[PDB]
């Protein structure tokens, strides 16, 4: 067959999504087929409103036209509001693999089961994730900046010029 | 005169002997042993920092 | 099990064919029903072969289990993706992908989507 | 200052100079400028080294010993030479050549401090 | 129907968490009216020499364009997007593949993302450095061990 052939993938770019935080959900979508999938619409009824927040995107959306060997790139994010167990399941594409052709109804990839967190676990896992080191010198503060500032004092007060 | 020595030798004493072993736990655990397994790599660090930097303290005396 | 000829699958790797050791390497494996009847896909796995020894197992990468309908005409993709072990880099492997589907009928499938020798090259 | 006390800073400053140089060494070998930066490090090193080994030899063996042309001051250049090479090929002139300007430097002011007193 | 006069109110959203953030994400959104009343035009974005063609929503005149980069390299700054209808844009891939000024074809309209940075922390936090930091203090202090033991 040498129509259009699309192949979707739906991820997720969150190591852990976090209740009251954005979540990002990236669908990419690779056409590997010889023509352009033409008239080409993406569908997520998958996430009711009632247990996420759409921060920025939109779930249904349309392209006119995918060129043979391209692929185009669609994000939204939304904000899960209760910590738990969701399911993401798959999203329903359709294209036309030719000029008049039917339409190629597809379901892209599921992520599947994840877990959401509280807020207090986010911060015990990976808060200073990259402050790491910074934070390493907050908490050697003490046990270098405090004696040596005070010990200058001291020298400064009694190391004086003859 | 006591009071100052005393004073002035505890403070700064502590501040280097912390500088050695933060630092030297740094150096060696991020570059001698790089190539070795995490629990390892704790074991080894801590106890070596730790014991040599008391050895370097009989040393000065 | 063979695969069936009314089944067609598309591999693409996200990223090229490059596998770099130690790096997060992802793929999309496509799915075709073009069988008047409900194929409803079971897992797919990976595993790293003996290049040699095609059945000796080196590295048996879990298997997902996707658990998918796919009614007729409708095409399904399913990803997957994996870690090559650092000591790998610089060897070849035979990296052997098999998707799993079976009919209403309980007809077994599993196809070869991906036999090659591949070879991970150290970053 | 104590002998103690010179040698482990003579000793501190060396090693210091000659972990930065390898960590550096490709940046440093890039240029020709660089390479010429790398001269100036290396006769610092064999510097910080000729006098921690002199600091060394007065310790165990009792003050006031005299530091020799051989081996204590062949092997201490040996040494900085040799990081020399690691970095590139073309430090190995002009890393010597540094060195051997703070050799002389150093012996003047040896004479004049030790020899006068 | 190339979209005459556009109107726009754009809006995007840019990651600032980047501890959960695998990678950074740029999105944007634009409720474009056309002033022939056209719908459902195929329009293309082109951010830095980049091609990536905007996404439809169901609803008619919303239009959105999102892509993703590391977080070593969303230097913080501020992003032009420049948009295209189908008939500039196919101007736009011939004047690349001839490698002529591409500024010369008139974009329908741009809009400005701003990037604040993704918080990743002071910019301290390198193994190599730590140690530098931990070296350059450690040597001060020995030094001043040494002022104090003459």
């Amino acid at each position: 067959e040498e129509g259009a052939r699309l192949l979707a993938s739906k991820s997720l770019l969150n190591r852990y999504a976090v209740e009251g935080r954005d979540l990002t959900l990236q669908y990419n979508i690779y056409n590997v087929g010889s023509s352009a999938a033409l008239d080409v619409e993406l569908s997520d009824d998958s996430f009711p409103p009632e247990d996420f927040g759409i921060v920025s995107g939109m779930l249904n959306v349309k392209w006119d036209r995918i060129a043979p060997a391209s692929n185009v790139s669609h994000t939204v994010v939304l904000r899960p509001l209760k910590a738990g167990y969701f399911n993401f399941t798959s999203a329903t594409i359709t294209y036309l693999a030719q000029e008049d052709g039917p339409v190629v109804i597809g379901s892209t990839s599921a992520p599947g089961q994840g877990g959401i967190l509280a807020q207090r676990e986010f911060d015990r896992r990976f808060s200073p994730h990259f402050l790491d080191w910074a934070a390493f010198g907050v908490m050697t503060l003490p046990s270098i900046g405090i004696p040596l500032l005070l010990w200058y004092s001291s020298k400064r007060k009694y190391d004086t010029p003859k | 005169k006591n009071e100052v020595a005393d004073y002035e030798a505890t403070t700064f004493s502590i501040f280097y002997n912390n500088t050695l072993f933060l630092v030297v736990v740094i150096v060696a655990s991020f570059f001698i042993l790089k190539n070795f397994n995490p629990t390892v790599n704790y074991i080894l660090s801590i106890s070596a920092s730790s014991g040599l930097i008391a050895l370097l303290s009989t040393g000065s005396k | 099990p063979e695969a069936s000829p009314s089944a067609d699958t598309t591999i693409l790797f996200v990223k090229g064919e490059d596998f770099p050791a130690n790096n997060i390497v992802k793929f999309l494996v496509g799915f075709t029903n073009k069988g008047t009847e409900d194929f409803i896909v079971e897992s797919l796995d990976a595993s790293f072969r003996y290049p040699q020894d095609y059945q000796f197992y080196i590295q048996n990468f879990t298997a997902l289990p996707l658990n998918t309908v796919v009614p007729p005409q409708r095409q399904a993709t399913f990803e997957y993706s994996f870690i090559p072990a650092e000591p790998m880099g610089g060897r070849p492997f035979g990296l052997v992908i098999n998707l799993n589907y079976k009919d209403l009928n309980g007809n077994v499938f599993q196809d070869a989507v991906f036999n090659q020798t591949v070879t991970v090259i150290e970053r | 200052v104590g002998t103690g006390t010179s040698l482990a800073l003579s000793s501190l400053l060396s090693l210091l100079l000659f972990a930065g140089m390898q960590m550096y060494s490709r940046q440093l070998a890039s240029t020709e400028w660089l390479t010429i930066q790398g001269g100036l490090l290396g006769s610092g090193l064999f510097v910080f080294s000729l006098t921690a080994f002199n600091n060394l030899e007065n310790l165990v063996f009792g003050k006031g010993f005299q530091a020799k042309i051989f081996p204590e001051i062949l092997l201490c250049l040996l040494l900085a030479l040799f990081a020399s090479g690691l970095i590139h090929r073309v430090c190995v002139t002009t890393c010597f050549i540094f060195s051997m300007v703070g050799l002389y430097y150093i012996n003047k002011i040896s004479s004049t401090l030790y020899q006068a007193a | 129907e190339a979209c005459l006069e556009p109107q726009i109110t754009p809006s995007y959203y840019t990651t600032s968490d980047a501890v959960i953030s695998t990678e950074t994400v740029f999105i944007v959104e634009i409720s474009l009216t056309c002033k022939n009343r056209v719908q459902n035009m195929a329009l293309y974005a082109d951010v830095g020499g980049k091609q990536f063609p905007v996404t439809r929503g169901q609803d008619v005149g919303r239009y959105q364009v999102s892509w993703s980069l590391d977080h070593k390299s969303a230097h913080a700054g501020t992003y032009e997007v420049r948009f295209f209808d189908e008939e500039s844009y196919s101007l736009l891939r011939k004047a690349q593949r001839n490698n002529e000024d591409i500024s010369i074809i008139p974009p329908l309209f741009t809009v400005s993302v701003d990037h604040r940075g993704t918080w990743n922390g002071p910019w301290v936090s390198t193994e190599v450095l730590a140690a530098a930091i931990g070296l350059v203090i450690y040597y001060l202090a020995f030094s001043a061990k040494s002022h104090i033991q003459a």
